[PDB]
């Protein structure tokens, strides 16, 4: 892929006690215009990984489509197994460094969450092969603006509650509507536990306009 | 247009001992101007006996380790044994030419024990050309700590000093005191200091905190 | 007879005999008995002498840090499936950075296999593999023949006259799965010493046990360590 | 069903490989001998005619600078297994910077004489001896058309290969010297063979671990015989 | 006979033995039954025990192709693992191009024309299996397929595979199975396979009762009879 | 270029103008910019000219011959799939806009999108072409859910028109079509 | 990077230095520049470092096949027509290599000249390197046939002396080798600050 058509943006991710919870917004940009207002950008894969994605949807929709067959080629045994959430980062990184290497990439980044063993896992994935893990995740313009947030409450308090994990994404939610371009005030919230994934709604924001008055 | 590389910054220090051998690297991942993490470190364990560093475009470090913790196990089933110091730096030749046309993005550095229980440390090249050194400096800041170590280790530009082999602990020091003065005017460079010591009885680790800017 | 020569061609009594008479070159190797406990799974072969003064062929060989398998039949045939095996142990490690469950390795040996025996231009292979290892669940005993069928197995002995060792493990199965391996190895070596000859004994020289663990990478021991493994015996009732 | 590769019988077996292993009882006989000092090495050279050139007939060639060899059996099927021999040895050091053991020369050998039907013609004629000093001390290994690796610690083969066997079993231990083992390979060869013995019908090869030239012996040969 | 070797040749009357040779050597597998109720599809392998080393559990003859599509395999195992393979390689291009789930009408005949093709050249030999195909779906209901070893495939109520291929379907055409309830028809069926031959010559066997259907919401999977074991409670009751 | 497709209760309605240019001259002037594929799937195209037609004549070879095999009609989103097969793989090769429309048993109206990219969505109401930025903000301030099919012909006639109010690559004739359950009703609109 | 070679009345010279940089960055001090092929070959490194490294390497893999197969050295004009066809492939695509082939053969002494373009020549008294041209009019002022053997090896240094005295990208140590007619000895390696102090007093 050389010139990507319709592109997402950013998406956050960050670890607690016991899951991993990852947001992103719904919208479907063309250049500077919002063609699409409702697509889903987070996939459900089987009981404890889970991932979303950012860059070209048309990509993306290629690997929900070959990562959907995987899951069910091993259910399909039945040998009592199945894919960690640290397998399908690594098929993942060698997936997309394959793929540049015959100078025709992937035009995508991914970030990975996932919960096994009474583990959590929290992966990112660049279209360059780059990856690595982290106790937080932002992509895009949300490493700029989301991550010092991100990174300033692990200090002062390396461990979060589901509580103060969600309230957390939610202010960052609203941080990235003010100040990007490509944002849109409807999102979705996905989480996993030792209960499963579970994706929440198209759940808005509150803003505040009071410096309007202001000269 | 697509462009297939990216700079991600690093450092690598190894150090031959006389019995010993010291590799060093710091653990800070960038790209640009943003970090991405704290917490990843270049040293990788092949053996028990050899610790290869990796430095340079990340998508490449994480495929050429991939690639030789493979042929260890190859070349093992077919000798049943496991590979020297030496093998792996003229089997790690082949593998970088392999790619003539196509270069890794990676700068290597080999330190380890040979077979009569000395220090050994093999340099590279990203096409792969190699040579025996007693200490090299790889990665972003390779300029700041090569001169400082040809004074202190290879004594050079001096006078009425004698050349007195370097102790384990005196080793010890030079290495944590040149990270410090590397990652303050260095920018691609901090946040730790994992030093890894081979010796002829295991693999030592040891992280050292340095400034978080 | 003129039904008696190719793998193609059917029998008027619906059996094709190239495929059992590959069972008859298993009957020519030695024989070679694996078990297993709750936590541990041991195989142990018996070495063959070629002359008086050659070394002993090798029977069990190293796969993987959780997979060992023995031997018996065409030594042709089994290096030939050996770098087929290391081959896919390794392929999981540079891709999915696990290592392979041990029942789905198994059956791409069976997709591997079905070929030569349907297809004209390549006979059978003649191999009668054991094959223990370690998933996610415990251990686990695996038998392959050269029908291409894989039996899973709690105990299985395989080769020249073991059916005498299988009446030594059906009597004594209820005790595996409790006791540990400084009985659980001797408990299988007791079934080797009925597929011998009543007037030689097992020596250090011909025998060799493979140990992979819950805990335990595996590991061949041969000729200089199973002495801590032949003591404590008793001899056998003449 | 006993004229064919890809065909087993009622019992076992091939029926090919079987008369594969008859084509090495009609070469000539070769003895090697593993000591603790080096492994010494002697063969027979049954030369027709006066008029035939002796250096051209070859039993012993040199794979390496530190591993000798012997053949009998088909003399045109050796001629390629020598061949990826040298390559192999000289492939390894190319990748490797280190010289490639003894063992796993052979290796390389036996993964291309299991490959007569197994791919997607006949299996070879010829049984070898390799013997070299590596780094687990003095080596001596032993091949046959069937790819059966294995290692000895003193084999004959070829003509005469089951007689000779019987009394070297006699007289091997393990404590013995190379210049011990010498004159008590070629006691085994004047039994063996019908001509008297002497300087032009055998031909030596030694091979020591700071001695890894000269696995060839160049009428100090003369001096072994008459001091029989 | 002499004029029966290749599978490429003809008799002098019209037909080809080697497909005839190969078709009753299914027949000296153990018999394997299914069946369908109004809103389902069950299952049923009558396996029988080896020795007594078997692990409770190996080598099943009920295979998973699909997400709602299973085998009932008989006849030579080895031949039949390699067929489930290509089902099941089958169904993930019909999803890979078109989108949805494979019809169980269009997934028999990919299967019957694969087996039909070696039927046909000198170099393979036809296969040994015969087996089953049973789906169930809300726009299609169920539906219970059987391909030969010639690769004749089409669609039954009731069928059996193995010896008693006829001493099974006798008692299961004496059934009103139009209007059953599939939970009612996992009782019925152990009664089937225990009247004909279960140990009698033989020495040990075991039941396997697969199911899809409503109840599952689509889903193929073995029974939970390990819970509450009532169908060998059910069928033992028949001895007299 | 200027496509347009809304679905309602019963089934989906179609517009398009017709105006193929070339620079800055009409080659033709009035043009079907609906194609049939099936009896009750259409498709309009946008892009360029001789890549839709090559896409659209292979797409109704595959599934045409699909739906004989498995004699039954074939469904809507069975045919989005079609083009998104060649679109994505034949990517940075063609330029096509295909929207994909039709009446389906099992479903009712169903309305694809298909863009430059290869993505697929299903959509209540769905623009396309060069002409479609410029009713953007009418057609969501206009539309309501719950229509009639008399207020969507009204609805895409006054859509289209806005459109092909004077814009260079848009205008021509106003070609409609209505699928349901029942048949196919096309109609050419002018004055 | 300066290298020279020249052949007379007892043999062959070969000498160079061992600096190697990295644009206006030094990265070592310690190259050896003169790569031992054989016990009777010598190979130079001149214009990239892994590309002089791989294919001479790969020339020794090939000496040695063909002294197994035909009981036998190779001749000097041999081996330098055979390293001359395996960079001739590559023609084009971006190679570098200018090393020089050494050696005693039975016509004699043997010096022949390879490029990555293609040049296999002949000759008497070669100098490559980027300090090469520097080292050209000094050998010849001081270059004679019937040279002596202690005559010969001060020539020789001298000259390489010079060359990383006004050249930037040379210097460290000077290698000195010595072919002779049973094969090549190391004659010494002497720094160039140590010859400042001689050459200068």
């Amino acid at each position: 892929t050389q010139n990507p058509m319709v592109t997402g943006t950013s998406v956050l991710g960050v670890k607690f006690e016991g899951g991993v919870v990852i947001a992103a917004d719904m919208l479907g940009s063309y250049g500077s215009l919002a063609r699409f207002r409702n697509i889903s950008r987070i996939m459900r894969v089987n009981n404890s990984t889970m991932l979303g994605a950012s860059g070209d949807y048309a990509d993306f929709q290629y690997l929900k489509q070959v990562l959907g067959q995987m899951v069910i080629d091993e259910e399909l045994l039945g040998d009592g197994h199945s894919y960690s959430p640290r397998a399908i980062h690594s098929w993942l990184t060698r997936a997309m460094y394959s793929r540049r290497s015959k100078m025709n990439p992937l035009w995508n980044t991914m970030v990975i969450g996932g919960y096994a063993d009474g583990e959590s896992f929290l992966g990112y994935v660049d279209m360059l092969g780059v990856a690595y893990e982290a106790p937080s995740l932002a992509t895009g313009y949300g490493a700029y603006l989301a991550q010092p947030l991100l990174r300033e409450v692990l200090e002062k308090q390396p461990v979060l509650s589901q509580t103060e994990a969600r309230d957390l994404v939610e202010r960052c939610m609203r941080v990235l509507y003010y100040r990007d371009a490509r944002s849109y005030n409807r999102f979705q919230i996905a989480t996993v536990t030792e209960k499963g994934v579970e994706i929440e709604g198209p759940l808005s924001t509150e803003t505040n306009w009071d410096i309007a008055h202001m000269i | 247009r697509f462009s297939p590389y990216v700079f991600n910054g690093g450092t690598i220090l190894a150090i031959a001992g006389e019995d010993f051998a010291i590799v060093a690297s710091d653990t800070r991942l960038s790209e640009g101007f943003s970090i991405h993490t704290r917490d990843s470190p270049k040293c990788y364990k092949l053996t028990d006996k050899t610790v290869i560093g990796c430095s340079g475009f990340h998508g490449d470090c994480l495929t050429l380790t991939k690639i030789i913790e493979a042929r260890l196990k190859m070349y093992k089933h077919s000798n049943n044994k496991a590979m020297t110091t030496g093998a792996i730096a003229a089997m790690l030749s082949t593998i970088l030419y392999s790619r003539r046309f196509f270069p890794y993005y990676v700068y290597n550095i080999i330190g380890g024990l040979d077979e009569e229980g000395k220090g050994a440390v093999y340099s590279f090249d990203p096409v792969g050309s190699y040579q025996r050194d007693s200490f090299k400096a790889g990665g972003s800041a390779s300029a700041m700590l090569q001169p400082l170590l040809d004074n202190q280790v290879g004594f050079k530009n001096m006078q009425n000093v004698e050349h007195v082999p370097l102790s384990l602990d005196r080793a010890m020091r030079l290495v944590k005191d040149v990270f410090i003065s590397a990652a303050e005017r260095d920018v691609y460079t901090g946040d730790a200091l994992r030093i890894c010591i081979v010796t002829k009885e295991g693999i030592r680790e040891e992280t050292v905190s340095l400034r978080k800017d | 007879n003129q039904y008696d020569n190719d793998v193609t061609v059917w029998s008027p009594q619906g059996r094709i005999h190239q495929i059992e008479y590959a069972m008859e070159a298993v009957k020519q190797g030695s024989a070679t008995v694996g078990l297993k406990s709750k936590t541990h799974a041991v195989l142990v072969a018996l070495k063959r002498a070629q002359s008086e003064l050659a070394a002993h062929q090798k029977k069990i060989l190293h796969v993987d840090n959780h997979i060992g398998i023995s031997i018996a039949g065409l030594t042709a045939d089994a290096r030939l499936l050996c770098n087929f095996m290391r081959q896919e142990c390794l392929d999981s490690r540079f891709v999915f950075d696990r290592p392979l469950p041990v029942s789905r390795l198994v059956s791409l040996i069976g997709s591997k296999t079905q070929i030569p025996t349907q297809r004209y231009g390549r006979r059978p292979y003649g191999v009668g593999l054991l094959i223990a290892g370690y998933d996610d669940m415990g251990p686990h005993i695996f038998q392959t023949c050269p029908s291409a069928n894989y039996f899973d197995c709690r105990a299985m002995s395989i080769g020249a006259r073991s059916q005498s060792a299988r009446t030594y493990l059906e009597r004594h199965m209820s005790e595996f799965m409790e006791c540990n391996l400084n009985e659980l190895v001797k408990h299988g070596l007791r079934a080797l010493r009925e597929t011998l000859p009543a007037e030689q004994d097992l020596t250090t020289k011909n025998v060799s046990i493979g140990i992979v663990g819950k805990d335990l990478e595996f590991t061949i021991y041969d000729d200089d360590d199973v002495s801590p493994f032949l003591e404590g015996l008793e001899e056998r009732p003449q | 069903y006993d004229r064919g590769v890809n065909t087993f019988s009622p019992e076992g077996r091939l029926f090919q490989v079987e008369y594969a292993i008859e084509a090495i009882k009609l070469g000539s006989t070769a003895i090697g001998i593993q000591t603790s000092e080096g492994v010494c090495l002697a063969v027979e050279k049954r030369i027709t005619s006066p008029l035939m050139e002796p250096s051209s007939i070859e039993k012993i060639v040199e794979i390496d600078a530190h591993i000798g060899c012997a053949m009998s059996g088909l003399i045109a099927d050796a001629k390629t297994l020598i061949d990826k021999a040298r390559v192999e040895t000289q492939n390894h050091w190319f990748t490797y910077n280190e010289t490639m053991t003894v063992e796993s020369v052979t290796q390389a050998v036996s993964n291309l004489a299991l490959q007569f039907g197994e791919e997607d013609s006949r299996p070879f004629g010829v049984a070898l001896l390799f013997g070299g000093v590596d780094e687990k001390g003095p080596q001596l290994f032993h091949m046959d058309p069937s790819g059966t690796f294995v290692q000895c610690d003193a084999r004959a083969i070829g003509s005469a290969s089951e007689g000779a066997q019987s009394s070297l079993q006699e007289v091997y231990h393990k404590s013995m010297t190379l210049k011990e083992a010498i004159k008590s390979s070629l006691i085994i060869l004047k039994q063996v063979m019908e001509e008297k013995l002497n300087a032009t019908n055998i031909e030596l090869a030694t091979v020591q671990p700071g001695q890894n030239f000269h696995m060839f012996t160049k009428e100090e040969l003369e001096e072994v015989i008459k001091d029989i | 006979t002499g004029y029966d070797l290749s599978a490429s040749t003809f008799s002098p009357d019209g037909r080809v033995f080697q497909v005839e040779y190969a078709m009753k050597a299914v027949e000296n597998s153990s018999t394997a039954i299914g069946i369908r109720c109004k809103d389902g599809v069950v299952f049923g392998v009558e396996k029988l025990v080896l020795s007594k080393l078997y692990e409770e559990g190996s080598n099943k003859r009920l295979f998973n192709v699909d997400r709602h599509v299973g085998m009932a395999v008989a006849g030579l195992l080895a031949d039949a693992r390699s067929l489930a393979d290509i089902a099941r390689e089958e169904a993930s291009n019909f999803r890979s191009n078109f989108g949805y789930n494979i019809p169980l009408k269009h997934l028999a005949d990919r299967v019957a024309m694969y087996v039909h093709a070696y039927t046909l050249y000198s170099a393979v030999r036809p296969f040994g299996c015969s087996f089953m195909l049973g789906s169930y779906s809300v726009n299609d209901g169920a539906q219970l397929y059987m391909i030969d070893p010639s690769g004749v495939s089409y669609g039954y109520w009731g069928c059996a595979i193995g010896k008693a291929r006829q001493a099974a379907k006798t008692e299961i055409e004496k059934l009103q199975m139009k209007e059953m309830t599939c939970r009612d028809i996992v009782k019925e069926v152990a009664k089937i396979i225990y009247i004909v031959h279960d140990e009698v010559k033989d020495k040990a066997f075991e039941l396997e009762l697969s199911w899809v259907g409503e109840l599952t919401n689509g889903r193929h999977e073995i029974v939970p009879k390990d819970i509450r074991e009532e169908a060998e409670k059910y069928a033992k009751e028949s001895l007299k | 270029t200027t496509i347009m497709a809304v679905q309602f209760d019963g089934g989906v309605v179609l517009g398009a103008d017709s105006r193929t240019t070339t620079g800055s001259y009409i080659a033709n002037r009035v043009t079907d910019k609906l194609t049939p594929i099936h009896d009750r799937i259409f498709c309009c195209r946008s892009g360029s000219a001789a890549d839709t037609q090559a896409v659209a004549d292979a797409v109704t070879y595959q599934l045409g011959f699909h739906s004989i095999e498995l004699n039954e009609p074939p469904l809507v989103h069975t045919a989005a799939s079609l083009f998104k097969e060649m679109c994505y793989r034949y990517r940075e090769d063609l330029m096509a806009g295909i929207i994909i429309a039709g009446w389906d048993p099992q479903e009712g109206g169903q309305v694809y999108s298909v863009p430059m990219g290869g993505m697929m969505v299903r959509q209540s109401f769905a623009i396309g072409g060069s002409g479609s930025s410029y009713i953007y903000g009418y057609v969501d301030a206009t539309y309501r859910e719950g229509m009639t099919k008399e207020e969507c012909l009204q609805f895409t006639a006054n859509a289209l028109a806005l459109a092909m109010e004077r814009d260079g690559s848009s205008g021509g004739v106003i070609r409609l079509a209505a699928i349901a359950e029942s048949g196919v009703e096309r109609q050419v609109l002018l004055g | 990077t300066t290298t020279l070679a020249f052949k007379f009345r007892h043999g062959v010279i070969v000498a160079a230095d061992s600096r190697a940089t990295a644009g206006a960055y030094i990265a070592s001090q310690t190259v050896k520049k003169v790569i031992e092929i054989n016990p009777y070959l010598l190979g130079t490194m001149a214009g990239g470092a892994a590309d002089c490294s791989f294919w001479e390497r790969l020339l020794a893999r090939q000496c040695r096949i063909y002294e197994l197969r035909n009981k036998e050295r190779i001749s000097v004009a041999a081996a330098s027509k055979l390293l001359a066809n395996m960079v001739y492939q590559y023609k084009g695509m971006g190679l570098s290599m200018g090393t020089m082939i050494c050696g005693w053969d039975k016509r004699g002494p043997g010096l022949y000249y390879v490029d990555s373009e293609g040049n296999r020549i002949s000759g008497a008294t070669f100098s490559v390197g980027s300090g090469s041209v520097y080292a050209y009019g000094v050998m010849d002022r001081g270059y004679s046939y019937d040279l002596e053997v202690e005559q010969a090896y001060d020539l020789a240094r001298r000259a390489i002396y010079q060359a990383t005295y006004r050249d930037a990208y040379s210097g460290g140590a000077v290698n000195l080798y010595h072919v002779r007619e049973d094969g090549w000895i190391r004659v010494s390696s002497d720094n160039v600050a140590d010859l400042h102090e001689k050459y200068s007093g």
